[PDB]
């Protein structure tokens, strides 16, 4: 139960902007599945969840993914990711990470062999550059693109997936609405941290 | 206790399901602990009301619902909300009823009560401290404080708690006579629990004296039994406690210690000589340290009793009250005893018309005046006519005890006087044995004023066959004893149904003591009193140890006493079954009794086989390689043990080496290691040393030659790399040996290997310090016999370093004077002697500068007999380190006497010892 995903990207794009989400949007959203960030032990209790943060090609020819955060306790190194994530990111504003989030699906791949005995899976993914690109994951067996992707995070599990970017919004919603399984990206909001996104 | 627990979770519950149902009735709180923990932190953060009450019990979610077998009951009580449910899953008191009169029968301790310790630790002392708070308003049902008494770690967590629970009911004396709450435990307290602090447990005999003395006890006249309770505490742990405690007693002497327990004050200095015979407490001083016990001696001197006068004056370390001999006045300048005579005479025809007067009358207790009456009744044909029993049951409460020490005095006076036969027979037809029934004493009391007098000069010679018959009178209640076995060695600690048993047991052998055996007027029944009765008279076993101590240890001049004692156990061997400490009951039995006792150890050749007899009581399977010689001492006893015991005191001392890594912590101790004397099995090494062969002439020399042979000799079995540990065992079984075992050995020292050849010219070996180091024994070289024995003397001098040091310097001022010439010599007896000033610096003040001007004496006589001084420097900052760290500046005037006539080098080097 409550196998939730948290995802950002944004980090190449914008950073600080993150560190101030954070204050309204990622922490209280963590403290709807604990009672408080500190220390506590970790297993599988059903409530852990990812962390994940990469960067582009622009100046990292030799690193894409390394993601480690199992269960985490659901604070440590949750709280560790999200104020020591990185500071990188330069070339250009094109695309920063498409081929992440396919990965992101990857994720999800491991619960079916984890979270065995449903747990209506959830997932969150936060990316400030509007992404595009060709290759697909460069990582992995799997492989697509980004319709791929969401067609996989909707339509071959229910995982319900928003992205609260920063207050603008570009022109990424609006095919991220063709699943016809329920997408529910509605939660970009400055309203509270919102039930279930 | 968050990263504890996190740490714990993540080393120990390494998995990812919830295995191990773990049902196991035995022993399940292993499983469960984990558990527990977990409701443990969620009870602490539902307290906190926060940290989402502590979620994800997943690891053992199981086991988080098991709560919905009696070993099964794992009270978690300590939490909270868990005192309806398991609370009373423990067998509470009884609130139905108010001879089987109590049901519920006691829980077992290993069942539920090894683990229940956090929970349960003042639940039932609340409800009993709230039933005593008013009154005994109903008779005490509950008997389950049996349960109560086999709490072992509860009384280590918790014994400040019922000291002060009891010095605050100790108002209960104004409240309502001292009774209801008293009786009620201080017996079965003091029985069901042996070990206890030591500080503690005389802490207690001293507020037990206090209560008898004050308040009141007039009013009290079940209190007798109280009394022999006292004796145990005293008797058995009188070894080397009391002396550390003297703080803690400085006060108690100068107050109230001789009210009316002279009997328990006897005890207590036979208790107290018995244990200053350790170390030589008056040997080195005469006076000085002496108030230590002439306080005592203040006691003793209100009724000065030990008054041999110059008689047997040689089983005491030194005679104190000697000096208060004439203080006796025995038996009233001999002009008394007819004088009493005439008055009981003239009392005895007043009697006969003024009973209603003579109650009030016969006041003060009278001792030499009332007592004698007795020997009036059921001598004239039962006549007793019951004018007496009235005064015995008003007055006659406790001033017995001068009455019994009267009559044993006066029946001892006819016993000689009868001189000729005339009357011994009709003695022992009738005398001896209507005191039968029903005398109230119950033999109970009469052998501490029968010794007394007996070792008197008066008429010692006696009183033995007095002691011979009345130890032969018993042959009626000595077959309850006797059936007495079927209740220790089958539940000795495991106490099942020990309850119903010892009430089927008073139930069967007494019936009454508060009346007579004969229905006078008027004798109004009411069976009613029976509170609490657990046991009757079985602790006079206790009292019973100094029985043969007081007959045996003080008397063994006539030989025919070993036929005597050797029935008693025969018939109450099995009485032994509640302590076992033959050690300090037998040491100074042979203090300065070896010297005389050879002729006579031809009888203890029979006395052995009956001391180890006392030893035979003991079922607990705690013997396996005793049992060896035990077989090999059964047939022949004069041909086999003399040689092989070496061999078999290597095996006996193996068992010491195999103390610390092997495998004898396995079947050795069992049961429990709680009262059977076992904080070390150590202890049980010294259980047969001494008494192995005292028969023969094997003490004296050849039993310190055969505890040597361990160590010039290359035992088969002894292996050349932990020898160090080997002679630590032999060393500490030294410090529990008689006097001449252990001194034999010096003499053997300094005989020959320290003198073999030595002088001319020993060897090119001569260098003096690679020899005279010790751990040279590493190499399979450099271990030349003689240096070797002095890690055997540094062995003993390793634990015997207390107060058997005061020996050696008597040792040296004769013995090792005319024995050295050389040097190296003089290097190897400082090695012998050096390394232990500390020990005399603390204590021995007195020594150390004997010890020094053993040091220049040494030095005086190496300089005298010697072409040259070849290790000059190692002698000079030897002495430096002396004097700068040891002597201080004292012996600097005597030295001097002897320094200014040295030789010139040796002049000019040792030039700043002036100062």
């Amino acid at each position: 139960v409550a196998d939730v995903v948290f995802v950002i990207e944004g980090t190449a794009n914008l950073g600080p902007y993150f560190e101030e989400l954070r204050k309204h949007y990622l922490l209280p959203a963590i403290e709807y599945f604990n009672g408080g960030p500190p220390d506590f032990g970790g297993d599988y209790g059903g409530t852990q969840y990812s962390l994940v943060v990469f960067n582009t090609v622009d100046c990292a020819p030799e690193s894409y993914v390394q993601c480690h955060a199992p269960t985490s306790s659901a604070y440590e190194f949750v709280t560790w990711l999200d104020g020591i994530k990185f500071m990188g990111g330069g070339g250009e504003s094109c695309s920063l990470i498409a081929e992440g989030l396919s990965t992101a699906l990857q994720l999800f791949d491991d619960f079916k062999k984890m979270r065995e005995q449903q747990t209506h899976r959830v997932c969150l993914l936060i990316c400030n550059s509007p992404p595009y690109l060709l290759p697909a994951v460069e990582s992995t067996t799997y492989s697509g693109c980004t319709t791929e992707s969401l067609v996989q995070k909707i339509g071959e599990r229910g995982i319900h997936f928003s992205i609260v970017s920063p207050r603008k919004l570009p022109a990424l919603r609006l095919l991220f609405e063709k699943a016809a399984p329920p997408a529910l990206l509605e939660p970009l909001q400055q309203p509270a941290d919102v039930s279930q996104d | 206790f968050l990263p504890v627990m996190k740490l714990f979770d993540l080393l120990y519950p390494e998995k990812e399901c919830i295995p191990v149902p773990d049902i196991n009735k035995p022993q399940s709180t292993h499983a469960f602990a984990m558990t527990c923990i977990w409701i443990h932190l969620n009870r602490k953060a539902q307290n906190g009301d926060s940290t989402l009450q502590i979620p994800i019990p997943h690891s053992l979610k199981l086991h988080h619902e098991f709560l919905q077998i009696a070993l099964l009951c794992n009270a978690y009580s300590t939490n909270s909300e868990c005192f309806t449910l398991p609370m009373g899953a423990l067998v509470e008191t009884i609130y139905g009823n108010g001879a089987s009169v109590t049901p519920l029968p006691m829980n077992l301790l290993d069942s539920l009560t090894v683990h229940a310790k956090m929970s349960l630790i003042h639940s039932i002392a609340t409800r009993v401290i709230k039933l005593a708070h008013t009154k005994s308003s109903v008779a005490l049902a509950p008997a389950l404080v049996e349960t109560y008494s086999r709490l072992l770690v509860y009384m280590e967590i918790e014994s400040l708690g019922i000291k002060g629970f009891i010095s605050q009911l100790l108002p209960t004396v104004f409240k309502s006579h001292a009774w209801g709450i008293l009786h009620t435990l201080l017996e079965m307290f003091s029985h069901r629990m042996h070990h206890i602090q030591p500080h503690y447990r005389v802490q207690l005999l001293s507020h037990l004296h206090t209560l008898a003395a004050v308040a009141q006890t007039n009013q009290n006249q079940l209190h007798l039994c109280v009394e022999s309770t006292a004796l145990r505490l005293i008797t058995a742990l009188g070894s080397s406690e009391v002396q550390p405690q003297f703080t803690r007693f400085l006060n108690d002497p100068k107050t109230v210690l001789s009210a009316e327990s002279e009997e328990l004050n006897r005890a207590l200095i036979l208790t107290l000589a018995r244990a200053t015979h350790v170390t030589d407490f008056f040997t080195g001083s005469d006076s000085i340290q002496g108030t230590w016990c002439k306080d005592i001696l203040q006691t003793i001197m209100n009724f000065t009793p030990h008054n041999w006068a110059s008689h047997t004056l040689s089983c005491f370390p030194a005679p104190l009250q000697a000096f208060f001999k004439q203080n006796n006045v025995p038996q009233e300048s001999r002009f008394n005893l007819k004088k009493n005579v005439e008055e009981e005479y003239r009392k005895w025809k007043s009697m006969t018309d003024e009973n209603e007067i003579i109650t009030q009358f016969s006041v003060q207790g009278f001792p030499p005046l009332f007592l004698c009456l007795l020997w009036k009744m059921l001598l004239e044909t039962d006549h007793i006519s019951q004018i007496g029993y009235k005064v015995l049951e008003r007055i006659g409460a406790r001033a017995l005890v001068a009455h019994v020490r009267t009559f044993a005095d006066f029946l001892v006076y006819e016993f000689s006087t009868s001189a000729g036969g005339q009357q011994l027979n009709k003695c022992i037809e009738i005398l001896n044995d209507m005191v039968w029934k029903y005398n109230i004493v119950t033999l109970d009391r009469l052998i501490l004023c029968l010794a007394m007098r007996s070792h008197e000069g008066n008429e010692a010679q006696v009183c033995y066959f007095i002691i011979q018959l009345l130890l032969l009178k018993p042959n009626d209640f000595r077959n309850r004893v006797s059936d007495f076995v079927k209740e220790n060695s089958p539940e000795h600690w495991l106490q099942s149904d020990w309850h119903t048993k010892h009430m089927s047991y008073h139930k069967k052998y007494p019936e009454k003591l508060y009346f007579e055996g004969l229905a006078e007027q008027v004798d109004p029944p009411v069976p009613i009193q029976s509170p609490y009765l657990p046991i009757y008279f079985g602790n006079v076993c206790l009292r019973f140890l100094p029985v043969f101590d007081i007959v045996i240890h003080r008397f063994l001049e006539l030989l025919p006493v070993s036929k005597s004692l050797e029935t008693l156990l025969d018939h109450l061997g099995g009485l032994y079954k509640f302590h076992d400490r033959p050690v300090t009951y037998l040491y100074n039995t042979l203090h300065y009794y070896e010297m005389c006792l050879r002729n006579r150890d031809h009888l203890k050749r029979k006395l052995v086989h009956a001391i180890i007899g006392s030893l035979k009581d003991n079922r607990p399977q705690g013997w396996c390689l005793s049992d060896t010689y035990l077989k090999h001492a059964m047939n022949a006893r004069e041909d086999n043990p003399w040689v092989p015991e070496d061999s078999y005191y290597c095996k006996l001392i193996g068992r010491l080496v195999d103390t610390m890594a092997g495998k004898s912590p396995g079947p050795f101790p069992n049961c429990d290691w709680r009262f059977n004397e076992f904080p070390n099995p150590a202890a049980h090494a010294l259980h047969v040393t001494c008494v192995e062969l005292m028969a023969l002439a094997v003490p004296g020399k050849d039993v310190g030659n055969a505890l040597l042979n361990v160590v010039l000799k290359s035992q088969p079995l002894v292996p050349r790399e932990n020898i160090t540990a080997w002679m630590n065992a032999i060393g500490l079984i030294i410090t529990a040996l008689p006097e001449p075992y252990w001194i034999v050995l010096h003499d053997r020292i300094v005989n020959v290997i320290s003198s073999s050849s030595l002088t001319s010219e020993t060897e090119w070996v001569g260098y003096p310090f690679r020899l005279f180091d010790f751990t040279a024994c590493h190499q399979s070289y450099s271990e030349m016999s003689c240096s070797y024995t002095l890690a055997l003397a540094h062995a003993v001098w390793h634990h015997s370093s207390i107060g058997q040091l005061s020996l050696i310097p008597k040792f040296l001022t004769e013995a090792l004077l005319p024995v050295v010439k050389t040097e190296f010599q003089l290097l190897y007896v400082y090695h012998l002697v050096g390394p232990f000033l500390q020990r005399f610096q603390q204590e021995r003040t007195r020594c150390m500068i004997e010890i020094g001007v053993a040091f220049y004496d040494m030095l005086l006589n190496v300089d005298q007999c010697s072409t040259h001084l070849n290790y000059m420097d190692p002698i000079c900052d030897f002495l430096y380190h002396m004097k700068y760290m040891f002597t201080g500046d004292s012996v600097k005037e005597q030295v001097e006497k002897i320094i200014c006539n040295l030789k010139p080098a040796l002049k000019l080097r040792l030039r700043f010892i002036t100062h």
